[PDB]
């Protein structure tokens, strides 16, 4: 199956924590 | 459902054993994402003033309202149980099934929690919204299982359960020491952290005396005495952790192999903490799901009558710590039945993981048989017999300690409460007991 | 019949206290500073990130 790594998996989190801080971003700044 | 269990993510596991700094890096690094992650709010959330639904178990899944650990290690806890379950009902292929179903809990727990009323009304948020909450769930319950097979599989020292639990404790007690929170009720800003309180007041009020009896003995806010009574209890755990039976053990197949084997006091480590505290915040969240709407009942009433809600009544309540000492003077009762139950179960739920989790004196002595390894001044047949001496009372009296550590932590009003206290330092004690096993092997 | 069952449990209890071996001066200062260590790092860690994400949280909501 798909097989990942150690840095895959913390770079998967980092990404995902950074899109939900662009969405809060995003609607925010939608907002105005 | 082969087929579905290989579309999933796993840790490829280490070609080499990994070195307990880097093991320590990939748990620093677990912690600091998951501590992220409880931090940062969802997106969609109308409001977040209702009352928790879930306030009583966030402790045991380390969860954080309207954020991304919402459900915390909920799916862990879930899959892992459900697969127990099936199993005893009846691998590769098996650890694959577990994350799947883990991941199904996770969609439809957040299903559950987002029609539990909290967030908001569904019906305002529309489709949009509540699809995109539970999209964010998902992949944050997929994130907490990749990080939780990270650990398991070996980039970390222990399980991420373990480690999320511990982590919120800790946070929990820091910050009701150092907080900058700052809480007003006429009588001017009162820093809500312990130690920036004293300070501040020993700083503002005029060098006065009393401002160290406002600082010390203080009810609306922590206080000193609760620090102190906290950081007793951790000394009094840790003592009682260091524990141990010491079995003189050799070995007949590979000789040259004296050794010993430490049956420590705290046989269950914490796993009476662990289903105690899970049993009662399971029976705290049903009987507030009952009496908020199924009110009047004489069953529901039974089960629990809520007046922050703090029980009063019934079960649920003679399952509560006693809140302050003048409960105890009018209701004695109350109190014996906190104690006896705490010490019961506790010691109940010892001696049965011992029996279910394959540690029994027979299953020792299966192991002892096994590898050969006989107890010094024993018998190859007497090796039963002597765990059959130690073991069950071990097991028994561990967790009658346990319990009665977390009533006086109750008693004493520490910060982090009985089961956060001894849940805290028996992770701390797991984790030292992997350093000075990597240093023992060197 | 519960009195006897409760006199033998509490005194095979005293027996493996008696036999338990307690930790000493060196252990003990061992076990405290490796938790205080482990408490400090993740309470301490944990406190830093609710402090940082405090203003950003009120930000951007």
């Amino acid at each position: 199956g798909l097989k990942v790594g150690p840095v895959p998996v913390l770079v998967m989190s980092l990404l995902f924590i950074a899109s939900v801080f662009m969405l809060h971003i995003w609607g925010k700044y939608t907002r105005s | 459902i082969k087929p579905f269990c290989v579309i999933l993510p796993e840790i490829q596991k280490p070609e080499r054993k990994i070195q307990f700094k880097e093991k320590v890096l990939w748990t620093a690094i677990t912690l600091f994402i998951f501590l992220v992650c409880c931090q940062i709010p969802l997106f969609g959330i109308m409001s977040s003033d209702s009352a928790d639904p879930f306030y009583w178990m966030r402790v045991i899944l380390a969860s954080n309202r309207g954020t991304l650990m919402e459900l915390g290690i909920s799916p862990i806890v879930t899959s892992g149980l459900i697969m127990q379950l099936l199993a005893g009902a009846k691998r590769a292929l098996f650890n694959g099934a577990q994350k799947l179903f883990g991941m199904i809990i996770t969609i439809g727990q957040s299903i559950v929690y987002v029609m539990t009323g909290m967030y908001g009304d569904p019906s305002e948020m529309g489709a949009g919204i509540c699809l995109l909450i539970t999209i964010q769930l998902f992949v944050a319950g997929l994130i907490v299982l990749l990080l939780d097979e990270l650990l398991q599989k070996g980039y970390g020292l222990g399980s991420g359960i373990s480690l999320f639990i511990a982590t919120n404790i800790c946070e929990t007690i820091v910050w009701k020491a150092f907080s900058p929170t700052t809480v007003n009720t006429g009588r001017g800003m009162e820093f809500e952290g312990a130690i920036i309180a004293l300070f501040h007041l020993l700083a503002t009020r005029t060098d006065k005396v009393r401002a160290l009896r406002e600082a010390f003995y203080r009810q609306n806010l922590p206080n000193l005495m609760n620090l102190i009574a906290t950081i007793f209890v951790f000394a009094v755990v840790i003592y009682f952790q260091g524990f141990r039976y010491e079995l003189p053990i050799r070995s007949t197949k590979v000789r040259g192999q004296i050794g010993i084997y430490p049956i420590k006091l705290f046989y269950t480590s914490n796993i009476p903490i662990i289903l105690q505290s899970a049993l009662v915040s399971n029976l705290y969240v049903i009987s507030q799901m009952l009496s908020a709407r199924f009110s009047g009942n004489l069953l529901v009433s039974l089960l629990g009558t809520w007046s922050r809600a703090y029980p009063v009544g019934g079960l649920c309540y003679y399952l509560s710590p006693p809140e302050s000492f003048g409960s105890v003077l009018e209701d004695p009762v109350h109190a014996v039945v906190y104690i006896v139950f705490m010490l019961g179960s506790c010691a109940f739920f010892s001696k049965t993981w011992i029996e279910v989790s394959g540690s029994s004196p027979r299953d020792i002595a299966k192991q002892f048989k096994d590898q050969g390894m006989v107890i010094n001044g024993k018998r190859e047949t007497s090796i039963y017999r002597e765990l059959k001496k130690i073991i069950p009372t071990a097991a028994a009296f561990g967790g009658l300690c346990i319990g009665a550590l977390s009533v006086l932590a109750d008693f004493l009003g520490a910060i982090g409460s009985g089961t956060g206290i001894l849940l805290a330092v028996t992770i701390i004690y797991q984790y030292f007991e992997i350093f000075v096993k990597e240093q023992s092997e060197v | 019949q519960f009195v006897e069952p409760s006199r033998q449990f509490v005194k095979d209890s005293i027996r493996l206290v008696k036999r338990c071996t307690k930790p000493d001066r060196k252990e003990f200062q061992k076990i405290a500073m490796a938790t205080a260590i482990g408490f400090a790092i993740m309470g301490f860690i944990g406190f830093f990130v609710k402090l940082i994400h405090i203003p950003i949280n009120n930000i951007i909501v």
